[PDB]
């Protein structure tokens, strides 16, 4: 199960944030402050998980824009790779070659992307056609 | 910078 | 109202964070003014511009019952907006979410499937306990329908139903009746999480969901060898996401059985050898492969091929595959015990690593990997890591080197020497719940005391900043003085221990303002017992018991008083309560 | 002793560097920034920040950071007042001292930075005099630098010999929930426009209550300052033998004085506001403003700033006597009003919105401050009798006095 | 980039000079390593333009100590605009060689710095006095062999006053610097004309000279109190740092003033003023003042005795601030102000500054420490701040209830009753500890004291430490207190404490109590409940052996940390 | 252009009412755990009627809907006895707030098909709506299968715009 998903950037300021755990705001801001510098405190050559509370942090560069996923001591973190891939690549076809102001301006077209491919924590759909494909429906269904 | 592409290529 | 992009745009014009948060609140006014006023038509770019401010880290509090208006509309729109505002600001301590289960009960019968699975969306992902009651028969009569679209969001509200309330798992029995003979990847893939999620959760159903095991080898068959789609494709492998579902399903069930391992242990074998070790979602598939490999009674000869593939893992000159074979090593450690200890000089490579992540579950790996045969072989390196390490780590090895030490102690003296190495050099990163079981082994240790008292005693006489250090030598000085001295009732040739200055250094931890009040409080219980055992000096334990009774600790006041007033009018009676004590386990 | 003076930015890299002593290692700024946060997330937060053994003592100027470093036991007063008095010549050099006019004016701001200090020490901190010889557009040093005199230049002439005086007073008030006044003092300032010619000798006479005493006319008006504070230019050892304000003025605008004196007297503007909050449905401000000063003055453009919740909405607003707007930015509503005459009272009412839902964390009760200013009046009764311009050519300078009472810290706590 | 700027720099006609400086000047101002083009603008040094001459001047001074072996070839120029007839330029390169921080170089630079300590000009004198400190800071061996302390003690007794100004700063720099062998000290002469070259010289020079008389000691009564009455006109000087200087000469000086005379308490009426007006500064001055004043009222308590509503603290001031004027505050109580004190320390607690809060909290607390006659005052303004049922108010309020009860234990025992229903499921553990001994201690108007302290036992190996150990001693007391209903309730906290507690200090206190219990009850109500004395209070005030050396130390680094400046060099 | 709030107990007649006035015919009501908002028309003004469920769980969140509500519908049922008595301590809890001071009060006294179902009046004396102060209410004998009372309920709520 992913427990939360953080999107940011190199100066540290999040760009979308979605939790699939509930706790509360104080915690959320704090949880997520400390986990961006244990983040933005590691070099391009770090092994790509850290580890936070029985939480293997998966995270991946890609631009300027960070992606992270936290999951459980369960799940694979090399397949929570390929999960951040296939979102970036669902953002890649609906924007069409996205970049960080794509996700800045559209956040909430961001939010629906994961929406269509993560719900609960798991994913719902694995394919890359149909999530794009109802998403693309739903934005001419109005 | 903020206006590049995500994908790497 | 201005728009979402022109407030984004505003807010990306901004300098500094308190000019910002001044046009968070303009904005916020005149959104809550618009909210006021009821608007029907704003409501959406309001809500969201509103959950663009909760984004950015601002209080929204105020628009949570827009959010259920919103949900409650008919526009599509404003149903997205609304489900996600309700999925950004409320949750289940909120107590304003109670307030959508009918909307989303309404929702969920709705004729577009887009409204349904938005609702599908919300419930699964933050629907409470409360919610998930009221509406598992509705996600129920969703987990039998032919659209696949909101079957693999109902699988996925069962699967989030059933986490929240496990007491309405029996109730989705027949939802997943034949629902492995369904063919598109998505419901297949939810319905494989659900099937492990109801096969984690309850026990009682494995050899139920144990007659699958060759439906989902046949699943897993024909996507071994579909050779290439367009669709379910990343790196040249079909399904990954599924296969890796698929073999922890295939994990979770065979562990403690053995035809369902003698089921799926060919293709277990056809999967960790026809698939391709060359990129990252491939390396993905093997690790999921070699974890449930070694997690069922799998066959010992492929063992040995598990062996192999852990082995080109760890020689894997990747960081990231590093990490996974370290992990998987440390996720099968009491199985093949053999098996593993070979790869030991490679595991105390990687505990060099600059890598944090690496050293740590390099260290992990290691305390893991400790047994009773060359302990001490591991110990001098453990005790190298210890002594040559950035200090985020000293306070996890220096508790995996007490429960080592503990566990496989060869003799008592090893024991106490290394105890006492990892005392002085690890120090104030000891943690202090670790002190009773210290002093408890040293109680244990009842053929000698007079040697760890004695380094104890030579430990604090060099320093004493460490606080469970002295913790413990200031409680066995304390019961243990009269062996720690010997002989010694009137003046005679000079020994190093002399009576007095062990009186001095605990009267210096009891002065020094670099003590945390309990080591205090251990000194001055060690100064009261030693008045029993120490039959040389006389009215020196009962004027330093007598100047701590108006001290402004508490517990040492009230010690010390308590104390004094044995000392001063039952001095007689404190041998029949200052005695030593039997042994506990 | 400052080791090392930078001007950083709200990201802290350096904007531009200057080296006095070279004891601290001067890689050491990139420090200064997660210092800062890691003591301002602790409550914590001080002018005086450590690293190991380098302390980082810094202002904050509207847009940058001003740090001195240091290895020793620096003199930390002087370190500050020379942080604050580079700003004061920066801010004389430039137009305003932003991220920007580091860039373009680098040149003359290291030939500045270079003047200003040596080796931890200040040298020569007056603009006027230090505009003379490193020019943004270099001769020899002029005697000012290193005369007696250092704030005035020999040789500056002018066709109409004027000096301009400015007694500004600040009122301070602080009075409690309850209504009663607990903190009323007023600090005073006379800014002086000095256009005159050559090396005069000014003579500025006060109605102290100390020098009428000494002199035995001690039964007319006169003002009882607790501390006078005075410019470089005032002969400090004669102004303690005989009250004597006595001094060669620098040449243009300069701040001569600096009084303090606690008044019995009543506030210059009272505020009553009585809130009628009800929980989660709305909030009700009944704010009533009287002036308590005379008749024939009038403040003009007062602003009493009253703050109201941060998640309030839909202001209704009912008022006497001038405008009063919803400023959410503060957080807060001010009420302006133009011209308050003397005693009158005004009133004021505004009703909010309030949310349902109540919000996570405590808001906070800012005080009620008022923001006035009453011109041709002062509040002490402190008055110019003279001032006797004396110079060796000899003419007929024209003294032009005026006296603005403007608020200070006048804040009014709310329940 | 780099070889086009290097051949452009190594050109010949001035202007693209000059711009080529310009360039590498504002590429190490944006912040790169651009040492590598060190020879080409070192050659373009002697040069009649004057900006030209100072950019490549600062190009030296920050980039010769990372290129030192290299960086020799600019002495034999560095001397000979160190003989030009422009003064500015004289004093540039005099500053400038100073500033050159590496060692071979030195000795060929003492010559200039020689024959600049000697001439005319006073600009370049009074440049060649601080470079003489630079010199020492590099060499101070090779400035002791050139005789530059003789000729800077000589600079103190000549005239144009900030040429003693920068010698006294240099040679009081060169003071500490030393081992103190050979002490540069100074007679009431030359007292004397350092206070009349005070009146004469810069506000930064001011300072300089008062810094020196902090290290003088006077001989008698008449010569203290004479330049007592010479520094005395500095306190109504505009800047702060000259104030404060002044403060810390007389706050040395009237310790060897005696009290008989009348100068000590006109003294002390007059140092007051500039106290109160330094809080009226930047807040940086202002917590700077307010460290200084917490030092100050520690020895003279009756210089700021009167003067206490300038401490009470404003909304907008910082916390730095606020955190100190409350010690202000708590140093300057007393009974004619504390009810005044009390009025504002219940208003500072309903502030959303949580560290503030508890801040005051506890002065309120210190408050019913230091002042007997306003305990039940406090109690009561307690009593009201645990009514507002905020949580890390009430956390605080029952520890500082508890520490003002082990203070006076005589006539508090009404509240106790409206203590022990306050929201006990409180999370602190100090406060929990703290309810506990409340609950133990006055355990006979307690009625319901068993069945709240049975609820409190479900999770006792998993609570604490102290809590532990004050459940055992509460229970313990309780019991022996009232033995009536309370003998099942004593039994399965010894067994708690003994049998199945693995902490050993607990284990020794539940084992100590057992035994005495079991022994003798008797003896056990004279020991468990013997007359507590009186306590020995903390004191925050500072011992006065440290006290008369942080006087010595006002303005400074150490006046801010109240330590010693050895405690905090490295 | 009126906000109406119907609030009342559970098993009562509200969702029955709001789907009376806005469809017209009777359909099948669950428990409403949320809410229901229908806009309908008659005498060209429209009643936004926000039906909220009357459970023991929503009626602690019965106060996010008292904002800009100029009408309240307390809809009662008559067919129990025991819980009149609650459905007045939940009325005057209701009342007493300083939101929702202005609104008007309609009181339906809604399923009476049978005769022990009391009337009008009666419930009148149960409810204490004699004893309050400053408020413009009504009372009036419902029943949500056929729809009578309704319209007249509803023309009352219209008569009371104007002041
Ligand atoms: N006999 C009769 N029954 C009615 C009438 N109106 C509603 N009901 C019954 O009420 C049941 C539904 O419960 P209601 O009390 O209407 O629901 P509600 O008023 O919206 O309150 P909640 O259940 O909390 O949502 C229906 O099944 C009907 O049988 C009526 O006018 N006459
Ligand atoms: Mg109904």
């Amino acid at each position: 199960m992913i427990h939360f998903i953080l999107l940011f950037s190199r100066q540290g300021k999040l760009r979308l944030q979605k939790w699939y755990i509930t706790l509360p705001d104080k915690e959320r801001k704090k949880i997520t402050r400390e986990i961006v510098q244990i983040i933005l405190s590691r070099g391009h050559r770090t092994s790509s998980f850290v580890d936070w509370k029985e939480l293997k942090l998966v995270y991946k560069r890609y631009a300027s824009l960070y992606f992270c996923c936290a999951i459980e001591n369960q799940d694979n973190e090399l397949l929570t790779l390929e999960i951040v891939h296939r979102y970036v690549e669902l953002l890649d076809k609906y924007f069409g070659n996205v970049c960080e102001l794509d996700i800045i301006f559209n956040f909430e077209k961001a939010y629906f992307i994961l929406d269509e491919f993560i719900i609960g924590g798991e994913i719902q759909e694995t394919s890359k056609k149909i999530a794009v494909k109802a998403i693309e429906d739903s934005d001419m269904l109005q | 910078q903020e206006p590049e592409l995500l994908i790497s290529g | 109202p201005i728009r979402l992009r022109e407030l984004i745009r505003t807010i990306r014009t901004a300098r500094t964070q308190a000019e910002e948060r001044e046009m968070i609140q303009k904005e916020c006014a005149a959104i809550r003014s618009s909210f006021r006023e009821e608007d029907n038509t704003y409501r959406c770019r309001n809500v969201a511009k509103l959950l663009y401010m909760h984004m950015l880290g601002y209080p929204a509090h105020f628009g949570q019952l827009e959010c259920l208006k919103l949900i409650a509309s008919q526009k599509f729109t404003d149903k997205r907006i609304g489900y996600l505002g309700a999925m950004l600001l409320l949750d289940e301590r909120q107590d304003v979410h109670l307030l959508m289960t009918n909307c989303i009960k309404n929702d969920l019968n709705h004729s577009t499937q887009f409204v349904q699975g938005l609702a599908l969306c919300t419930l699964g992902c933050m629907g409470s306990s409360e919610m998930c009651r009221d509406l598992a028969g509705e996600v129920e009569k969703l987990l039998k329908t032919s659209n696949s679209y909101l079957r693999k969001k109902a699988a996925l509200c069962a699967v989030h139903v059933i986490r929240k309330v496990p007491e309405l798992m029996e109730m989705f029995l027949p939802a997943t009746k034949n629902l492995l003979n369904e063919k598109n990847h998505g419901v297949l893939h939810t319905s494989v999480v659900l099937l492990t999620e109801m096969c984690e959760r309850s026990p009682d159903m494995l050899a139920h969901f144990r007659k699958l095991v060759p439906q989902l080898v046949r699943i897993l068959k024909n996507l071994i060898m579909s050779g290439y789609s367009p669709e379910h494709d990343v790196s040249g492998i079909s399904d990954p996401f599924l296969q890796v579902r698929i073999l922890r399903l295939l994990r979770i069930l065979g562990r403690n059985d053995d035809d369902s391992s003698e089921a799926m242990n060919d293709i277990l074998a056809q999967v960790a050898t026809n698939t391709e070790t060359s990129k990252n979602v491939g390396n993905a598939i093997l690790y999921e492969t070699v974890l449930t490999i070694m997690d069922i009674k799998s066959e010992s000869g492929l063992r040995v091929l598990a062996i192999n593939i852990l082995g080109r893992f760890l020689l894997n000159n990747d960081k990231n595959i590093r990490y996974v074979a370290l992990t998987s090593l440390l996720k099968t450690v009491q199985t093949d015990h053999n098996a593993v200890q070979r790869h030991r000089s490679t595991i105390v490579d990687c505990l060099k690593d600059l890598d944090v992540s690496i050293k740590r579950r390099a260290m992990e790996l290691s305390f893991a990997l400790v047994n009773g045969n060359n302990i001490r072989g591991m110990m001098k390196e453990l005790l190298y890591f210890l002594d040559s390490c950035e200090p985020e780590f000293k306070a996890d090895c220096a508790s995996g080197i007490f429960l080592a030490a503990e566990k496989y102690a060869p003799s008592k003296r090893w024991h106490i020497d290394t105890i006492m190495r990892v005392l002085t050099t690890a120090g104030s990163y000891v943690r202090d719940d670790a002190v009773p079981n210290l002093i408890q082994l040293i109680t244990n240790s009842v053929e000698m005391h007079a040697y760890t008292v004695q380094r104890l005693y030579k430990a604090i006489l060099g320093d004493y900043s460490q606080q469970p250090l002295v913790q413990v030598a200031a409680w066995c000085i304390g019961e243990y003085g009269d062996l720690l001295v010997s002989g010694q009732c009137e003046e005679e040739e000079p020994i190093q221990v002399t009576e007095d200055e062990v009186l001095d250094i605990l009267e210096s931890v009891l002065i020094s303002n670099m003590s945390t009040s309990v080591t205090r409080g251990y000194a001055l219980t060690a100064i009261m017992k030693l008045s029993t055992r120490f039959t040389c000096t006389v009215n020196r334990i009962k004027k330093v018991v007598s100047i701590y009774g108006s001290s402004i600790d508490v517990e040492l006041q009230q010690r010390a008083v308590e104390y004094n007033a044995l000392f001063k009018k039952y001095d007689h009676m404190r041998s029949a309560l200052l005695e030593r004590m039997p042994v506990m386990e | 002793s400052a080791s090392a003076v930078y001007v950083l930015d709200l990201k802290g890299k350096v904007l531009i560097c200057r080296n006095y002593r070279g004891d601290v290692d001067m890689s050491e700024v990139e420090h200064f920034m997660p210092i800062l946060m890691e003591k301002e997330e602790e409550g914590m937060l001080s002018p005086i920040l450590a690293h190991g053994g380098v302390r980082f003592m810094w202002i904050k100027h509207n847009n940058l950071y001003l740090v001195a470093t240091s290895k020793k036991n620096a003199c930390v007063s002087l370190v500050f007042s020379f942080l604050y008095k580079v700003v004061q010549v920066f801010s004389e050099y430039f137009k305003e001292l932003e991220e920007e006019s580091i860039r373009d004016n680098f040149v003359i701001i290291y030939e500045l930075l270079d003047e200003l200090m040596d080796f931890g020490y200040p040298q020569t901190t007056d603009s006027k005099i230090l505009q003379e010889y490193i020019t943004q557009e270099a001769p020899r040093p002029p005697a000012t630098v290193t005369n007696a005199v250092s704030w005035r230049s020999e040789g500056i002439k002018y066709r109409k010999n004027e000096v301009f005086l400015d007694v500004i007073e600040a009122v301070n008030l602080l009075v409690s929930a309850n209504g009663n006044v607990l903190r009323s003092e007023i600090v005073g300032s006379i800014k002086m426009r000095v256009f005159l010619s050559g090396m005069p000798e000014l003579r500025l006479g006060l109605n102290d209550k100390v020098l009428f005493d000494n002199t035995g006319r001690g039964k007319s008006k006169s003002v009882e300052l607790e501390d006078v504070k005075f410019h470089q230019c005032v002969r400090l050892s004669r102004f303690e033998n005989d009250r004597t304000i006595s001094f060669i003025p620098p040449d243009g605008e300069f701040e001569l004085m600096s009084y303090r004196l606690n008044t019995h007297v009543k506030p210059l503007i009272w505020i009553e506001s009585v809130i009628e909050k009800h929980s989660h449905s709305r909030i009700e401000y009944m704010v009533k403003a009287k002036s308590q000063f005379k008749r024939r003055s009038t403040a003009n453009n007062v602003e009493i700033h009253i703050p109201v919740p941060n998640d309030a909405d839909s202001p209704k607003f009912k008022t006497t006597v001038g405008s009063v707007k919803w400023v959410p930015e503060n957080s807060e509503i001010v009420w302006s009003v133009k011209s308050f005459p003397g005693g009158k009272e005004y009133l004021m009412r505004a009703h909010f919105g309030l949310p349902s839902v109540e919000a996570e964390d405590k808001e906070g009760k800012p005080p009620i401050s008022v923001k006035f200013e009453i011109p041709y009046f002062t509040t002490s009764g402190i008055q110019v009798r003279y001032l006797k311009i004396i110079e060796k050519s000899g003419y007929q300078a024209l003294p032009w006095v005026r006296y603005i009472t403007q608020n200070g810290d006048y804040q009014l706590r709310t329940q | 980039e780099i070889f086009e700027l290097k051949a452009e720099l190594n050109s010949d006609k001035k202007e693209k000079k000059k711009e080529a400086v310009k360039k590498v000047i504002a590429s190490m101002t944006v912040g790169k390593d651009v040492s590598a083009l060190f020879p080409d603008v070192v050659n373009c040094m002697q040069t009649d333009n004057l900006e030209l001459k100072k950019l490549v001047y600062l190009y030296l001074m920050n980039y010769a100590k990372s290129q030192p072996d290299m960086a020799i070839m600019a002495v034999n120029t560095f001397v000979k605009d160190c003989e030009d007839p422009n003064p500015l330029i004289r004093a540039l390169a005099v500053r400038t060689m100073g500033c050159i921080r590496v060692d071979k170089i030195t000795e060929y630079l003492c010559e200039p710095l020689r024959k600049c300590l000697k001439d005319e000009d006073p600009y370049v004198r009074k440049t060649a006095a601080v470079c003489v400190a630079k010199l020492h800071d590099i060499n101070a061996q090779l400035v002791e062999d050139q005789g530059f302390l003789d000729t800077l003690k000589d600079l103190i007794s000549d005239s144009n006053p900030m040429v003693v100004a920068n010698a006294v700063a240099a040679l009081s720099e060169i003071a500490e610097s030393h081992p103190s062998s050979n002490l540069l000290d100074l007679n009431p002469q030359s007292i004397n004309k350092l206070l009349t070259a005070l009146n004469e010289c810069t506000e930064w020079g001011q300072i300089f000279i008062l810094d020196c008389l902090a290290n003088y000691m006077p001989k008698d009564d008449r010569e203290a109190q004479s330049i007592c009455e010479r520094v005395t006109p500095r306190l109504s000087h505009a800047n702060s740092a000259v104030v404060l200087s002044a403060v810390k000469v007389l706050m040395k000086f009237m310790e060897m003033l005696s009290k008989d005379l009348d100068y000590y308490g006109t003294l002390l009426k007059k140092l007051a003023p500039p106290l109160v007006t330094l809080l009226s500064a930047e807040p940086e001055l202002q917590y700077v003042a307010l460290r200084n004043i917490n030092l100050i009222v520690q020895k003279r308590p009756e210089i700021l005795k009167h003067e206490m509503k300038v401490f009470f603290v404003k909304y907008n001031d910082p916390i730095y601030v606020k955190l100190e004027k409350l010690d202000i505050m708590i140093r300057l109580a007393s009974q004619a102000n504390i009810a005044q004190v009390l009025a504002e320390l219940r208003e500072y607690a309903t502030e959303v500054d949580v560290d503030f809060v508890r801040k005051a909290v506890r002065a309120i607390g210190r408050c019913a420490i230091k002042v007997e006659q306003s305990a039940e005052r406090c109690v009561s303004t307690l009593l009201d701040l645990i009514q507002t049922k905020v949580n890390y108010v009430v956390q605080e309020a029952i520890v500082v209830i508890k520490d003002i009860f082990r203070k006076y234990p005589n006539k508090y025992e009404s509240v106790i009753a409206t203590l022990c229903e306050n929201l006990d499921s409180l999370d602190e553990p100090e406060a929990r500890a703290a309810m506990i001994w409340i609950v133990g201690e006055y355990a006979e108007r307690i009625d319901n004291a068993d069945e709240l302290l049975e609820s409190f036992l479900e999770g006792f190996h998993d609570k604490s430490t102290q809590v532990q150990l004050q459940l055992l001693t509460a229970i313990v007391k309780l019991f022996l207190k009232k033995p009536t209903e309370t003998q099942e309730l004593v039994q399965q906290v010894l067994s708690l404490a003994t049998q199945d507690s693995d902490n050993p200090d607990l284990r020794d206190r539940g084992y100590i109590y057992w035994r005495l219990l079991s022994t003798d009850p008797v003896a056990a109500k004279e020991v468990v409940l013997a007359e507590k004395p009186l306590i020995s209070e903390e004191t925050d005030l500072i011992e006065p052996t440290l006290l008369d050396e942080l006087i010595c130390y006002i303005g400074t680094l150490a006046s801010v940390y109240h330590k010693p400046p050895s405690a905090f060099v490295e | 252009e009126m906000r109406i709030l119907m609030v009342g107990l559970d098993a009562a007649g509200k969702t029955t009412i709001l789907y009376k006035l806005k469809l017209g015919e009777i359909v099948t009501t669950i428990p409403t755990i949320g809410f229901n908002v229908e806009t309908v028309e008659y005498k060209n003004i429209s009643f936004t009627v926000w039906d909220v469920g009357g459970l023991d769980k929503i009626r602690p969140l019965w106060r996010h809907y008292f904002q800009n509500t100029q009408g309240l519908i307390f809809v009662v049922d008559s067919n129990d006895r025991e819980r009149v008595n609650e459905a007045r301590e939940e009325l005057m809890r209701m009342l007493a707030e300083d939101e929702l001071r202005d609104a008007v009060l309609l009181v339906f006294a809604n399923k009476q098909d049978l005769p022990n179902a009391m009337n009008a009046a009666e419930i009148t004396d149960k409810l204490g709506l004699h004893s309050l102060r400053h408020r413009n209410w009504y009372i009036q004998a419902t029943c949500a299968t056929s729809g009578d009372g309704l319209y007249e309920g509803l023309d009352w709520l219209s008569n009371q715009l104007r002041n």
